[PDB]
RNA sequence: AGGAUAGUGGCCUACCAUGGUUUCAACGGGUAACGGGGAAUAAGGGUUCGAUUCCGGAGAGGGAGCCUGAGAAACGGCUACCACAUCCAAGGAAGGCAGCAGGCGCGCAAAUUACCCAAUCCUAAUUCAGGGAGGUAGUGACAAUAAAUAACGAUACAGGGCCCAUUCGGGUCUUGUAAUUGGAAUGAGUACAAUGUAAAUACCUUAACGAGGAACAAUUGGAGGGCAAGUCUGGUGCCAGCAGCCGCGGUAAUUCCAGCUCCAAUAGCGUAUAUUAAAGUUGUUGCAGUUAAAAAGCUCGUAGUUGAACUUUGGGCCCGGUUGGCC
């Protein structure tokens, strides 16, 4: 196993994953107005509990 | 050791000491962001035989030594400051790429001095490769 | 435009230089950033010495825009002022002359090109004449 | 070869990073009056810290000590020259009882808010850094001014800077240049 | 009182017993003799300018698999061989032989992590481009 | 007892006496040791740096020696040797950047071959002459302090109320969302122009400017536990890889690669090495010692460290001081 880092095993297995691109959201606010969303989303626009709170409820 | 003068000749403008100019490379169009450099020049010195004479400004058509910029070009160079222009030629010059010699350090330790030695010897003179 | 209002504070007359030292407060609504010397030419009328024995530097523009802090110096002498006025303030006022010797790098090397001379040097100049071309 | 000028840091981050309600307790304190970061409640708590550290050392020292009779009485008046608490709690032991949201309450963000004129703390912090309102005549571009309790007689707009008067703007004039191109020349 | 004579004149004897028993920790004994100034390939240093010979690979223990593709790099300031590691996926094609590299430690203070033995050191920068700026690629790869 | 010395002194010299320091650690070695005023973390108790802004010392390539001068064993003074190194007509003569810039070497590593005495001071016969002492500037995410990244509208929709309480649809105050369409606020840049500055740059000022998501823009980590944030989708299948630890990947990967969403801080975030607290895991305050590692096999003994009780207690008179008292 002196030559066992044979580069046929390489980042190849990453490169055989497909290539896609991010979709384009609008301009998120940058500064205090981002937290203006973030407080009012978590503690004002909530009506959900599911025990106490669940902030990012991925599809259950 | 070698902080070697750039043997230059201005074709336009009175070049000035203490000046900020764009730097380009051998085969380059300024569209992409790779290998164009934005630095400033240290000193603008002239030379007669074996002596030097620092100056300040020069008009076109005058060969001047150029101090300190040698780090950022390989064997040839243009350095523009109107970024729509093109490179100046390399002309596909002449004789002799040409031959090969194996070269090796002894005593198995001065490999850094060799690799810096010939990567600086490449920037030394453009005839050799 | 809205009463620039030259008002003066700490009016201290120096007897041993024939002058006054004082701090000018300037509140200038609706028009800012006036001048060096218009305010002097309004100050030099209320103090009745002359027009140009006054030495200002200041108008430190306070925040907002409309208030500043000036600092003028009227002297009680006309020609004796220039004997003790700072010469950079006089060439700001243009009454005196601006000096022009060489810059730094020409003068200090000239000191180095002063010690190599033997005496007044023209004994060498006779000898570098005869020899070369001998 | 010269003399220095000093510097100092004026906040300290809390030690344990992640407690669920504790970060959301300072999201109540974030959500109250429109802050921009988490640093500017760290620093008044830092100012709560070394004032209460300053408050602890006189209380453990002697009664009828003139150092306590000077920097206990001068402390509580400077504590009320900014007017965090009123005359009702001026007996030198309520400086321990002081709570975060009360150092917040005398900031110039939430003082323009409470004195009409702004409808919103988010609209209030805008109306500080748009080269707006003075305290006396001195214009203040600082949303963290700590109002000195002696300009509620006088806190208003500027004489210039509309929403304040004496000229209705300059960017209104390009909006009036839209009038001066459509129905004007 | 258990040992350690509390007597107010005795301050020497429980200072020497303090200083003798000071020589048992895992960090004071190594600051006492300068462990990074006689031993320890990094000369008291978070970083050392390196030069690679060629590529190799070292396997992981039990329980896991998947040999981790190490690198054998000698150092300039002392002139001796050492083995290192490229914590990343891919990008070993980007790092060449016989070119300048700039490496560091793990924070693990020696004492190789839990996965691969006898490897202390990881790669920050190679030829001046800092390959973390190459895996999350937004950078020049220069003319070699 | 003299010799020198600015004067003291085994400082040096002749004679005489055998003395100095020590188990409180001298001596010898090491020291990535300039010494202090301090700095960092912080319950108290402290541990670790301090080359560097201030004071004092030593040195000007390595050891010597000396003139001038009040002041030097000076080094931008000299003499000689060593070790480096320069110019040339080959005869010889110049030599000290641990000053200021600058360039090599070594480098994980550290900036202009700028302006000028305007300021603070200093030297000299003395306003003036001078000062790379100094200040002004360009590099700067070495450090700190303040704080932008867009405001309020109107419609509509879901509403949350309150009361119509029969609620399909309401008046009333408030949240998101669908960018429909407004009217303002300007300032980061930009510069007429003035100031600032001896001189200009720049801050404070100030005309004409300078905004509808794509601009005039917010990044860096992370989403098993640790430890706050996914049982969302597609990929490879112990390969490639993740990860500071525990551990995941062998076909549904809540860890790998991407994409959506979200978390944390915000002009900053990680990363690595030495650190301090947490480490009541060095402990004097304040550890453990029957089994987790440890009470010399046992005793004698000099230093060291500790070591019983006892010797004006009490009574009375008066004077002034302070704090609180029908007051």
């Amino acid at each position: 196993a002196k030559v066992h880092g044979s580069l046929a095993r390489a980042g190849k297995v990453k490169s055989q994953t497909p290539k896609v691109e991010k979709t384009e959201k609008p301009k998120k606010p940058k500064g205090r107005a981002y937290k203006r969303l973030l407080y009012t989303r978590r503690f004002v626009n909530v009506t959900l509990v599911n025990g106490k709170r669940r902030m990012n409820p991925g599809p259950s | 050791k070698g902080r070697f003068y750039a043997f230059g000749r201005v074709f336009a403008g009175t070049v000035k000491s203490g000046q900020k100019v764009r730097i380009q490379g051998p085969n380059y169009v300024p569209g992409k962001k790779d290998d164009l450099f934005i630095k400033a020049i240290q000193r603008v010195v002239l030379m007669m035989g074996r002596f030097v004479e620092p100056i300040d400004d020069c008009p076109a058509g005058n060969i001047i030594g150029l101090v300190g910029i040698d780090q950022f070009l390989l064997k040839t160079g243009t350095l523009t400051t109107s970024e729509t222009a093109h490179n100046m030629k390399v002309m596909k010059f002449s004789v002799s790429p040409v031959v090969q010699v194996a070269v090796e350090v002894k005593n198995a330790n001065d490999l850094p001095k060799l690799v810096e030695g010939l990567k600086r010897l490449s920037k030394s003179d453009p005839c050799v490769l | 435009s809205d009463a620039v209002t030259i008002r003066t504070r700490k009016v201290i007359s120096n007897p041993l230089l024939a002058r006054k030292q004082f701090v000018v407060d300037v509140l200038h609504p609706n028009r800012a950033n006036v001048s060096k010397d218009e305010l002097r030419e309004k100050l030099a009328e209320v103090y009745k010495a002359e027009k140009d024995a006054v030495s200002v530097f200041g108008f430190r523009t306070q925040f907002g825009g409309g208030k500043s802090v000036g600092f003028g110096l009227v002297y009680n002498s006309v020609a004796e002022a220039k004997k003790f006025e700072p010469t950079y303030r006089l060439v700001r006022y243009g009454l005196a002359e601006k000096v022009e010797k060489a810059s730094r790098q020409q003068r200090k090397q000239k000191k180095n090109r002063d010690k190599k001379i033997f005496g007044t040097g023209k004994r060498l100049a006779k000898k570098v004449a005869r020899r070369n071309a001998d | 070869p010269r003399a220095p000028r000093t510097y100092s840091k004026t906040y300290s981050t809390p030690k344990r990073p992640y407690e669920s309600s504790r970060l959301d307790a300072e999201l109540k304190l974030a959500g109250e009056f429109g802050l921009k970061n988490k640093k500017e409640i760290y620093r008044i708590s830092f100012q709560l810290s070394k004032i209460r550290r300053a408050a602890r050392d006189l209380l453990t020292r002697d009664e009828k000590d003139p150092k306590r009779l000077f920097e206990g009485n001068a402390l509580i008046r400077r504590l009320v020259r900014v007017g965090v608490l009123s005359e009702d709690k001026k007996k030198l032991d309520y400086v321990l009882a002081l709570k975060v949201e009360d150092f917040l309450e005398r900031r110039l963000q939430t003082q323009v808010y409470k004195l009409g004129l702004a409808k919103s703390v988010h609209h209030a912090r805008v109306l500080i850094t748009q080269r707006h309102i003075a305290v006396g005549k001195q214009i203040v571009n600082i949303p963290s001014f700590m109002v000195r309790l002696d300009s509620e007689k006088h806190i208003d707009f500027a004489p210039t800077s509309p929403f304040g008067g004496a000229r209705p703007g300059r960017v209104a004039r390009r909006n009036a240049a839209r009038k001066a191109e459509a129905s004007g020349e | 009182g258990k040992g350690k004579p509390r007597g107010l004149n005795s301050a020497r004897k429980l200072r020497v017993h303090r200083r003798n028993n000071r020589w048992a920790e895992n960090n004071y004994k190594k600051r006492l003799l300068g462990t990074a100034f006689k031993s320890s390939p990094f000369g008291g240093s978070s970083h050392a300018k390196g030069i690679v010979l060629e590529k190799l690979g070292i396997e992981s223990k039990q329980p896991n698999s998947a040999i981790r593709k190490c690198v054998r790099v000698q150092l300039i300031k002392n002139g001796k061989k050492v083995t290192a590691f490229v914590p990343n996926d891919g990008c070993l094609n980007f790092v060449d032989e016989n070119d300048e590299v700039l490496l560091a430690g793990f924070g693990r203070k020696g004492k190789a992590k839990g996965d691969i033995p006898g490897v202390r050191f990881k790669v920050v920068k190679v030829s001046g481009v800092s390959l973390l700026a190459l895996w999350k690629e937004k950078k020049e790869k220069p003319r070699s």
